């Protein structure tokens, strides 16, 4: 009585349209705190004379 | 914000003589610290 399972499956099939096909999403979030900030980013280099 | 460990190894109470200690590890941890304890191998 007005009670249903909140979770239902995707049920994906190849015939589905572009707007219904699966899409993998990745979210990158950066956090800066009171730490020496290990992850920085690449630094280039040049030949020495 | 850095934890620094220096060390030295020597062959032989604490004896006489002089010997300097070289850096071994610097660690980027940054945790507040107040107390410590050791371990044994029984
Ligand atoms: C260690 O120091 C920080 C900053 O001064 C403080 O926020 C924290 O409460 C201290 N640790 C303890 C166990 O009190």
């Amino acid at each position: 009585f007005n009670c249903y399972f909140p979770l239902r499956s995707y049920s994906f099939r190849p015939t589905y349209g572009v707007g219904h096909q699966p899409y993998r999403v990745v979210v990158l979030s950066f956090e800066l705190l009171h730490a020496p900030a290990t992850v920085c980013g690449p630094k280039k280099s040049t030949n020495l004379v | 914000g850095y934890f620094k460990i220096y060390s030295k190894h020597t062959p032989i109470d604490l004896p006489q003589g002089f010997s300097a200690l070289e850096p071994l590890v610097d660690l980027p941890i940054g945790i507040n610290i107040t107390r410590f304890q050791t371990l044994l191998a029984l």
